[PDB]
């Protein structure tokens, strides 16, 4: 995980396999053992939070995903070639770190009108 | 037109104050047999292109350590012998003599073993550093305010490294600039699972078997304009000390508590010498002179003078540190003012340690004959206050110790939820 | 959660989201540590059941499912306009909770043969 | 034909018995450094169009805070300073007195402080509540069954309210119905994550900063008929309470054991006057007058009489509660037989509370002139046994007093997995 | 769960339900507590596992799954019909043990290769 | 051509070392209300044609197993009342006698109970396997080396059974071949969640009601050729032993601690018998004939002798085991050299069971007159070094008595992801 960070948007966009691998383990009584419990359990409950993040959105069980809701300019109006190949994701959510609340709540939204539209049968 | 898209694992990281699992290579106080071992499997990952803020001095790495070890400490010696029974008065006198050296007194008490029963003599040893008077009669220092359990032999308090590492979701970015002064942003920053070295060591004023700095000489401090905020200098080269307690002593096995066994000072066989410490004094003169001139580097050519401490208490002013088994606290008014240069070393046994109300500690003695050979890799200066800067070494708080290890560590979450914009529909 | 419980069946099968959202979180040292720990643990063994008994049938990721298994007559012969136009959920599951497990078996065993008949491949 | 179609999220509410955590608000016993920080945002969902059934006085939630708190209080009180070696013979006499006011005992007896050494007499004062006399001479009360601790002064023992929330997939539901009477059916029923106000507040015959009731005075018992089972009522408006201990006392820190130091009364400076609580005497008459005829509006108009407690222990035939450090205990006898009415309250020491084998506690004196304003707002009334019905203030179980505040809170689990029939093919 | 462990690799792939099934649940305070909670961590931690394992192959939510790489002879070199109906799955594994973990590498990356293929949309 | 392909739920089962939990059927010291109750419902699978190596004396189920009633019984025994007070020089005397039965005697003490006051002399009674004299003065064995508390009487320690389950992904394997020796391959293995009967009974020398074996005499030992390691012999049919205390023994309640409570014999009243066991000396000899012919079995023709303990310990030269609330320890020396045969066996109080270095135990009497009907279903034997071999009984080790149970069960995690080549593509 966190490898190809320092690359372009583009670039990272192709090496994202090692941070979803990697999440369930490393890189590879109350001396230590609760120390090492409350770990373990912190760590699934970040996994499962994810699982569900994804889950309520149309992403469910996908590395790559696309919706169906275009964002409005207000949030960036950067070239697309630009925003791919000149910076890294960091400073793209510093950039929208102020929209990525909005945008979920866009998300789960769109995903419930998708599912209705479909539900009709 | 674009639409947004999410990634599963675009590299961002978020802030701190996560919880750290112990991890131990191949008994003692912090358990190794506690931690899971390491796979060693020494393993990077440099970023290249990055640069991100470290704020040495406020880290939480510092605080969850320090917090740690004396939940380990405090519960390792929670099993052990109690002490109250050993508080009764003390009917103590000199020892024998031959050359100018008071410093031990052969005490002695009525101890309670098989209780309402006849209660032994018993007499021991004990340092005129543990003994305060009641106005020939005398009592344990630590029996006014809190009662301490001796650290039980059977084992040991020597320092063996510790590597703390991250859970799934967390990884410890490590700085590797060399010229890095703790805060600032630094290049060159690879990400890490679990830490490097860092070996609990307990020491003041000279931080010992520490790691070394690299290419120069760094100097790390809250504010340069503060004065109550400590100060931590690193060294370009170890400075080699090597201080010994020169006496050959027995062990009194005492019963006192049916399965409670008491360690005192039994004699001392051959001459009464000092305890003492030794440094190369060429060697120390040519460290002192490189970290002054690092120093005044800092400075707008100003002259700096160092002087010894003020009015502290004897953990504070004397270069408290732990050796195999016993506690030396060292004047060391020589260094700050071919030939070695000695420091005078007395050697303390009830102790309180990390300064806490309701915690000492009683250390059984070893049997003669110690040697501790390290190196001095740290410095604690502070200063007070015409146109002249005075450094003092100076301590109290234990956790700058751990902060000149732990200098090159942060711990980051993983957001692998990411959004931008392509060109895809459904 | 527990939302147009009061209303019809049907109605209360188009606003079935709020529930399914609402299961990782809250309507949005043994002084408390260990009492939150095992409630936080019981909540993603409750969560981990749910997803799987969802996944040893046809339904594993969808909120809206449907089965080939017809049920038979002897449980409810109820006119479906009445059951989704006049009636909630509770005491109708109370009206099947005697023949839930049944039906529980019937999916699973279903949902096998569905398999095997796909596997043919 | 139809189809059976599986639905993930069905609003379906199965029954109870699980888990819940705490949660305050913005030290004390009850840990609230201890619990999450409760997001405020008052927040409930009204579930139109549904009935169920309420049986309040046989809820989980009121065993599992009354089985918690008891968790809490014995693991706060663990690491305090104990008192086994205060069990002296006590040689004591009588205080001075101006007044006619016996009630205080100026006690002296020999304490072990620095082991096998001389002992100080150390007098100190001791409520002739605290006191047994075993025939001058006299001794602690509870040095016959079970060895209390003194509750540290640093800590304080006054109630602010706890938030008892439910975890994923557990919801409490409240019931909203003004005149619910505890158990049965009732409309207007909300789902909440977290209960509101819900403060442990420790009485008997007397809840005090309780919860006010809504409209009209109602009515809690088991079964009318049966006369073992408790009978608890709302107030309709809260009776205004004003309860004071005036006198000034000294506290002597005295030591007794090795970083153990007793706190005991020292002397009281001034007038030697009696604690009394005081209560609007009108407005009680006016808050009896409707109580009774709510419960005659219960009964076949039958003619209602109010008697005090017939035979039981100090803790139950008076109005035991805990003011600011200090625990008061009430003879209601004259509320029950612009002019207030007087009660006359002793003051105790060691008390057994919550009535445990094994569990005292020692309360430190409070530096003089305490007082407590606070509500009634709920009465504790049993009857026993000719045309007539007789009501008395009762206590012993303390679990009514949750059972008081958390009458309209049930928890549940969601069934999300619904099955229903529809033309669905695949 | 450990059914047909005696019958053969082919038999054996026709009742591989009841492991699958029976693995959230059983064959249907340091006195006890703190041991049924570990057991009950380490029960969701191997299924979770298990998860992540089949989530990065092409076999996410599947019972049967088939991958588009072929292995090298040199790992067995014995007849389908034997394989399938002589021997069981432990001593095929015995004969595997030894190449497992370089399958699974094997497996991850061919996953990574089908999904770029699959992302040029 | 062919592709490889993942089924998901293989059935193949990998090595063992996990942890498993208790479950109890429908007080005691291995808490009953703490393990989750079993679903009885007895439910196994045969494994047609498979077969695998069991290795019995080497089990992990036996180590866990022996750590954990260690860790109920020593966290059980925790708050119970402690004894260092009763510790006081004895001053005791011999018991009235008629017959020839020394073995008890009428001690009396000083024992602190108000602290500073006045101490009783409350003669109590004590045998003479309690007491040793520090030569008319007499002390308790066990306060030399460790304080042991006394187990509350509110509590029973007979043994009801115990069922050992297997978390997720576990399952335990159990071999059903009849002539089973502990190691080696066995057919017909069925597997199981939950373990059968074995109840946790500690003896030595004699398993008492334990599992009977099936068919033959079996014999199990590490290597037959060594002579340091165990050997376990089951018995084809139980031997009924009826072991008898026949005295009726006062409990003197008498205090020590405040809120403690020590119990002592209090007189013997009726005739001063002795404690013995009883064996059908035919069934006994059958018995004994029939194993020696099965080891007889096992080696060249070669006649074999028994003989009883050399040198060991009142815990392992006698057959220890525990009755209705005593300690029997019996000289098993007849047996091994219509008409029964009678052990002699003498009652000990104070006892250091599982050899431990700072435990023991303080058992209150029962009220006389207490029976203890079991079946010997299990020899422990040894052989030490002619053309003789000599077995006699032999313990030490108490994880042998759970390996006689558990010889039968294995510990297996499965690993659910399979693959194998077959048609298909994607
Ligand atoms: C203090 O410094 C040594 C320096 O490292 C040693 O250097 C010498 C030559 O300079 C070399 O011969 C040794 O192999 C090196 N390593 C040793 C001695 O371990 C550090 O290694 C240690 O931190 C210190 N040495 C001690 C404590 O003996
Ligand atoms: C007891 O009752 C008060 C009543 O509430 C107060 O009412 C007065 C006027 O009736 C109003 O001026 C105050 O703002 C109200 N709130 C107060 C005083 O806090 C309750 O509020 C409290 O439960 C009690 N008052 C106490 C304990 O002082
Ligand atoms: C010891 O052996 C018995 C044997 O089982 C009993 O056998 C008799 C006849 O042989 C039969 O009538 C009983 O019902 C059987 N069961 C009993 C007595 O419980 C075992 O059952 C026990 O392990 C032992 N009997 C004891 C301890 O009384
Ligand atoms: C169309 C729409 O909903 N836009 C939202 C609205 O909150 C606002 O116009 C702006 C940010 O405040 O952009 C976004
Ligand atoms: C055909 C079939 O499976 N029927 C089942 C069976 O259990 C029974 O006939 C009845 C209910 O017990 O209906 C259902
Ligand atoms: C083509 C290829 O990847 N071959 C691999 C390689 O590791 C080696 O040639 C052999 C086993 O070591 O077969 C396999
Ligand atoms: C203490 O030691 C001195 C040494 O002179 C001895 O005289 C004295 O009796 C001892 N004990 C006391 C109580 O002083
Ligand atoms: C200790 O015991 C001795 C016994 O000789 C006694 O003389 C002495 O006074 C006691 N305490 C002191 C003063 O050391
Ligand atoms: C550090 O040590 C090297 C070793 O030769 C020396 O060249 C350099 O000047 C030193 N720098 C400082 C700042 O001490
Ligand atoms: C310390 O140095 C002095 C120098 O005089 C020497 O005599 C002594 O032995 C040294 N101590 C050691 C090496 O432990
Ligand atoms: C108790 O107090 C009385 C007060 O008269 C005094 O005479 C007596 O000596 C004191 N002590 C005892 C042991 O009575
Ligand atoms: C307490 O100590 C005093 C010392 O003057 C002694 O006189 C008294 O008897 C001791 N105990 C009593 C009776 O209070
Ligand atoms: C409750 O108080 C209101 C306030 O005016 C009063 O009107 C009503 O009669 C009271 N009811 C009862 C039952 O006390
Ligand atoms: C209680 O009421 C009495 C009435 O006589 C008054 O004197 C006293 O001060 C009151 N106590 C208070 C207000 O604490
Ligand atoms: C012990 O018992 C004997 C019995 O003769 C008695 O004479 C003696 O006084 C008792 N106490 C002591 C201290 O010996
Ligand atoms: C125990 O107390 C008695 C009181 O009569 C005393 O005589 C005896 O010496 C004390 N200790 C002994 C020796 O038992
Ligand atoms: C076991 O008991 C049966 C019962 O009759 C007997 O036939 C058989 O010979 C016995 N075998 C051994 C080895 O004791
Ligand atoms: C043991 O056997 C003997 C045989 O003489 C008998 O007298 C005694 O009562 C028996 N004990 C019992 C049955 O408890």
């Amino acid at each position: 995980f966190l490898g190809a960070a320092g690359s372009t948007m583009g670039a990272a966009s192709n090496t994202l396999t090692v941070q979803a691998r990697q999440l369930l383990s490393g890189i590879v009584l109350g001396v230590w053992g609760f120390k090492q419990l409350q770990a373990r359990v912190l760590a699934i409950e970040r996994y499962l939070e994810v699982q569900q993040l994804l889950g309520i959105w149309g992403c469910s069980g996908k590395l790559i995903c696309c919706t169906a809701v275009p964002w409005n300019s207000t949030w960036s109006n950067k070239t697309q070639e630009d925003i791919w190949d000149n910076m890294t994701w960091m400073q793209w959510d510093r950039e929208i770190s102020n929209y990525t609340d909005t945008i979920y709540r866009l998300l789960e939204e769109s995903q419930f009108q998708q599912e209705i539209n479909e539900k009709d049968n | 037109n674009l639409w947004v898209t999410v990634y599963y694992g675009v590299p961002v990281w978020k802030e701190a104050k996560t919880t750290l699992f112990c991890a131990s290579d191949a008994h003692n106080v912090w358990a190794t047999h506690a931690c899971v071992p390491t796979d060693p499997n020494p393993q990077e990952m440099v970023l290249e292109n990055v640069t991100e803020n470290f704020n040495m001095w406020k880290n939480d790495m510092v605080d969850q350590m320090h917090e740690d070890i004396i939940s380990l400490w405090d519960q390792s010696l929670k099993p052990c012998v109690k002490l109250t029974p050993l508080c009764v008065t003390l009917n103590c006198t000199n020892v024998n003599v031959t050359n100018t050296n008071e410093e031990m007194k052969n005490c002695s008490f009525n101890t309670t073993t098989e209780i309402r029963d006849k209660k032994q003599k018993e007499y021991a040893l004990f340092y005129r550093l543990d003994i305060v008077p009641l106005n020939s009669e005398y009592r344990l220092i630590n029996c006014n305010t809190s009662t301490c359990t001796q650290i039980c032999p059977k084992v040991s308090f020597d320092p063996i490294p510790i590597h703390y590492c991250a859970p799934a979701g967390y990884a410890i970015l490590k700085c590797n600039n060399k010229t890095f002064n703790g805060t600032g942003p630094c290049n060159n920053v690879s990400t890490v699972q679990c830490t490097h070295g860092i070996k609990p060591v307990v020491s003041t004023q000279l931080l010992l078997n520490g790691s070394l700095a690299e290419e120069e000489i760094i100097i790390r401090s809250e504010n340069l304009t503060d004065n109550a905020k400590t100060i931590i200098v690193h060294l370009n080269e170890s400075v080699e000390i090597n201080c010994t307690r020169p006496n050959n002593m027995t062990r009194k096995s005492i019963r006192i508590g049916p399965g409670q066994t008491f360690y005192a000072l039994g004699d001392i066989i051959g001459d009464i010498r000092q305890p003492h410490c030794n440094i190369s004094e060429a060697k120390w003169n040519k460290t002192l002179q490189r970290v002054k001139k690092k120093l005044k580097e800092h400075f707008p050519n100003k002259t700096i003078k160092f002087a010894p401490s003020s009015g502290g208490d004897l953990e504070i002013t004397t270069h408290s540190f732990n050796c195999r088994g016993e506690f030396f606290y060292c004047n060391t008014s020589k260094l700050f003012n071919n030939s070695t240069i000695t420091l005078p070393c007395r050697i303390k046994q009830i102790i309180n340690m990390w300064q806490e109300v309701g915690r000492c500690m009683y250390a059984p003695p070893i049997a003669g004959n110690i040697t501790c050979k390290s190196n001095i890799t740290g410095l604690l200066l502070t200063r007070d206050g015409n146109n002249t800067e005075t450094f003092r070494p100076g301590g109290g708080d234990m956790r700058d110790n751990w902060r000149s290890e732990l200098y090159k560590y942060k711990v980051v979450e993983i957001k692998p939820l990411g959004i931008a914009p392509t060109k895809c529909n459904r």
